[PDB]
RNA sequence: AAACUCACCAGGUCCAGACACAAUAAGGAUUGACAGAUUGAGAGCUCUUUCUUGAUUUUGUGGGUGGUGGUGCAUGGCCGUUC
């Protein structure tokens, strides 16, 4: 499930240890007993296994005795309340908790910044957690990854939510008041809306990367302004993208013009008025 | 007023009557027995309208349960009610029919989920 | 129970027997 | 002697009756000190005030301006003019009180804690240390005749102080030139 | 005066424990006040890791300490000091 | 699931001095088959105001006999558990 309440008993003999040994256990997985002082320049005799078994039960690290190649590993808090210690130490986090939200590789954690507006802690654990082999190196890199493609239309004009840090599992998605299609009653202009979903995959054919996952919770009418109500979109869409190389596209194509035909016209009974658009403009027009 | 038929009929009944014409689940309480634990209430009554500035406003003797019914005859009386602690003051009227003493409790500082303030209070500042 | 533990999740009142749910695969 | 009462320092020969603050005198790496207010009977104190300064670090000698004894001076004690400095600085400390009423695994109700409400409830933002040095913040308190709710270590007995923190800094005294 | 050096002598040397041990625990009797006596000052971490400093702005600074030669250090000073007289 | 269950709560008291000797100890120390006041938020209990009392026991006290404080430290078989 979860803990968070073993953290909070230390000193600065763990501060200069850690990213000295998140780059130490990368360079050298499973680090024996003698190497927390040395990797870190912390001193052999002084305060040491005080800290160590200080650090013993909080369960960011363990004692893992195996047979003479001894196991202390920065269990699941190695990653988990260390990239915490890191947003403590890369000026981003400076408590925990104003936190709801809940997925399976997407806890939203609702977080205050160093600014004092509000932004969201999203963490990544799939597999629940299952976290080894791979399962580490993917949250580690999928929040590094997703770092990185959460960007193809903010630069090009569109609405893509930016992301701010990628420690260790954590990305830090201002915070998005939204309204997804599912929790809404009623709009005010229908019928432009629905034709800009067939336009919506004609921005995403623009950057290269068509995405389609559309199901009733996804648009976000949002609150960017609180008053007056100015609205935007935050369009929960994206891990259905596919490189058009791959011969997936027959059937990606034509979702474009006869799939959306329903929410429009059945949710919102009122049976449509506008035209539509095709995606054999933007094979040409990126 | 007790129903809109004669008052000089209604006031003094006891746990017997009308309830027979009333459904059992609130037959089987009051058509079968009166339970006169308001009996020796109305000898502390009668003391209590005795030496007050009268008609306006008597002491507050307290009343420590919850499944316990009045009954409306004693215009002008006070009588402090259990509320979890304390004791609500009663200026006791025909202002109330047949409900509970221990009815007047909603007992909790109250539940945040307009101002979650205490929530506050439980969460992580960390070292 | 039965006095070779201090056993203290899982309890047993019923049918006098002092063996718990976890206890059917041990005892 | 307790050590917030004037004595006649001289560090050297000269008198001052100089009212003094003095602190502990261990090995101190920050060079940060406390407003001690009275004194220890063994060991190193350090005296904090000010004086009208010469200059030259001699062995004080501080003392009661009387002639008692066959010396004409009451021997109060001897040791070191070590420095006058303004950034030597002062924290003095408390410790406050948990007396646990009960046995428990997790939350331990103590009780002769918190006596009125508004010192029960705006008083909820105190880092809770046991004596034993777990550290930890109170998370809810109810007592009256004063509750928590935390997690520690381990367990808790009734002969333990769960402490709470007020770090308070008093001010320093000025001298008086005493010739007589 | 000899009879408060032995009825005040009582308290007067032995009330050197109230600075050890429970230097400003807000003592409690139900008629004492917890928020009124030690109120006016900050409540740091750690005395050998902690932050304090020298000169605030307030009216607790006795009058040559706000009017100070505020003494830059003395071991950096003594240098000055005895070499303005070297 | 009802108050109990049910591990918690809003307020009260039945009750702590034995063992020695020290003040009073049988003019009432402190005892009881009872009659009242009895109520603290609803009780049994007490004996100042019938009278059993039966030597015995009342208290500011400390060794601690009182481990009906055992968490135990393992020691001795014995079987969940580990094989």
């Amino acid at each position: 499930k979860l803990d968070t309440s073993h953290m909070r008993y230390l000193t600065t003999d763990d501060f200069r240890v850690l990213q000295a040994v998140e780059q130490g256990s990368r360079s050298h997985e499973v680090v024996p007993t003698p190497l927390i002082h040395q990797i870190s320049g912390m001193r052999s005799q002084s305060g040491t296994n005080r800290a160590i078994s200080d650090l013993a039960k909080l369960s960011l690290i363990s004692k893992m005795r195996n047979v003479k190649y001894d196991g202390y590993r920065l269990t699941y808090n190695g990653i988990d309340y260390l990239a915490l210690k890191t947003m403590l130490n890369r000026d981003t986090v400076y408590s925990v908790g104003n936190t709801i939200g809940v997925g399976k590789e997407s806890d939203i954690y609702k977080v205050s910044d160093k600014n004092g507006n509000p932004r969201v802690m999203k963490i990544h654990r799939l597999g629940r957690s299952n976290q080894g082999a791979n399962w580490m190196h993917l949250s580690r890199l999928a929040a590094n990854k997703e770092y990185q493609f959460m960007s193809m239309l903010y630069s090009k004009g569109f609405k893509v939510p930016e992301p701010f840090d990628n420690s260790r599992h954590i990305v830090v998605m201002e915070l998005i008041e939204g309204y997804p299609m599912r929790r809404l009653r009623k709009h005010k202009n229908i019928p432009k809306l629905y034709s800009d979903l067939m336009c919506f995959i004609v921005d995403l054919a623009n950057s290269g990367l068509i995405h389609c996952d559309f199901n009733e919770f996804n648009i976000m009418i949002k609150d960017k302004l609180e008053d007056e109500n100015d609205c935007g979109f935050v369009v929960i869409d994206f891990p259905q993208c596919i490189s058009i190389q791959h011969q997936d596209a027959d059937y990606y194509f034509q979702r474009d013009v006869d799939c959306i035909r329903r929410f429009f016209k059945k949710k919102l009974k009122y049976e449509p008025k506008p035209d539509s658009s095709m995606l054999d403009t933007e094979g040409f027009g990126d | 007023s007790y129903r809109g038929v004669d008052l000089e009929k209604l006031l003094e009944m006891s746990t017997e009557d009308f309830v027979k014409l009333a459904p059992a689940r609130v037959r089987r309480r009051f058509a079968r027995g009166m339970t006169s634990k308001p009996a020796g209430f109305m000898k502390k009554l009668r003391a209590a309208k005795l030496a007050a500035p009268e008609n306006e406003k008597p002491a507050p003797v307290r009343t420590h349960m919850r499944n316990m019914i009045i009954v409306p005859e004693m215009i002008g009386s006070v009588v402090g009610i259990y509320n979890g602690k304390a004791f609500n003051q009663v200026e006791i009227r025909p202002e109330m029919l047949g409900h509970y003493l221990g009815e007047f409790s909603i007992t909790y500082t109250p539940v945040r989920h307009g101002r979650a303030g205490a929530t506050t209070s439980r969460f992580i500042p960390l070292k | 129970q039965c006095r070779v533990c201090s056993s203290h999740t899982g309890l047993i009142r019923k049918y006098g027997l002092n063996i718990c749910r976890q206890c059917f695969r041990e005892k | 002697v307790p050590s917030q009462e004037p004595i006649v320092v001289q560090y050297g020969v000269r008198r001052y009756t100089i009212q003094p603050l003095f602190s502990q005198g261990s090995n101190s790496p920050n060079n940060v000190h406390k407003y001690e207010r009275f004194l220890h009977p063994d060991t190193v104190s350090v005296a904090t005030c000010i004086a009208p300064v010469d200059f030259t670090q001699s062995p004080a000698i501080f003392f009661k301006p009387s002639p008692t004894d066959a010396k004409n001076i009451e021997l109060i004690g001897h040791g070191t003019f070590l420095n006058a400095d303004h950034s030597r600085i002062l924290a003095k400390r408390a410790i406050l009180t948990g007396h646990p009423f009960r046995f428990h695994k997790t939350v331990v109700t103590v009780r002769y804690m918190f006596f009125r409400p508004e010192d029960v409830e705006w008083f909820k933002s105190i880092p809770l240390f046991t004596k034993s040095g777990r550290s930890g913040f109170i998370k809810e308190s109810l007592g009256t005749h004063g509750y928590f709710k935390a997690t520690f270590d381990g367990k808790l007995s009734a002969q333990d102080v769960v402490a709470m923190s007020l770090y308070k800094r008093m001010w320093p005294m000025p001298s008086l030139p005493w010739n007589g | 005066s000899p009879e408060e050096e032995e009825r005040q002598l009582r308290e007067f040397r032995d009330m050197e424990k109230e600075d050890r041990e429970f230097p400003d625990e807000i003592e409690l009797e139900p008629s004492e006040s917890a928020i009124e006596r030690l109120k006016r000052y900050r409540g740091l971490k750690n005395l050998y890791n902690c932050d304090w400093q020298v000169d605030e702005k307030d009216p607790s600074s006795p009058a040559e300490w706000k009017r100070l030669l505020r003494i830059g250090n003395y071991k950096n000073t003594k240098n000055r000091i005895i070499k303005e007289t070297k």
